[PDB]
């Protein structure tokens, strides 16, 4: 147990984790676009000018 | 070369709300431009009375 000096050390092992991206890369999923407003069948003249 | 992956990972933790961190946190990458743009670092923030928005992350299909 005399603890003396060793010498310095090759490199360096750092372990942690990694992203599991098998999910992204994927085509992307947007949000679909509301439709433009389009007229309502069904559509007549209800008015008829008087006499 | 490996704050994106980071970051990316922060925002998908987010997103999925998978390892208690909150949905409303921040996860800021100011990289590295070499130029004299803003300050650059990993800025994380969780604290209250940011203004904050939803949008749809594209990626993962939520907001």
């Amino acid at each position: 147990g005399g603890l003396t000096c060793a010498s310095a050390p090759q490199g360096t092992l750092r372990i942690l984790e990694g992203p599991q991206q098998s999910l992204s890369g994927s085509p992307l999923q947007p949000i679909p676009a509301s439709p433009p407003p389009q007229i309502p069948p069904g559509l007549r003249p209800r008015f008829c000018a008087f006499g | 070369d490996l704050a994106p992956g980071i970051a990316d990972s922060l925002r998908h933790f987010k997103v999925l709300r998978e390892k208690r961190i909150p949905p409303w946190m921040e996860v800021v990458l100011i990289p590295m431009t070499g130029k004299p743009s803003l300050y650059p670092g990993l800025f994380l923030f969780t604290t209250p009375c940011r203004l904050v928005r939803p949008v749809q992350n594209l990626a993962l299909g939520k907001e």
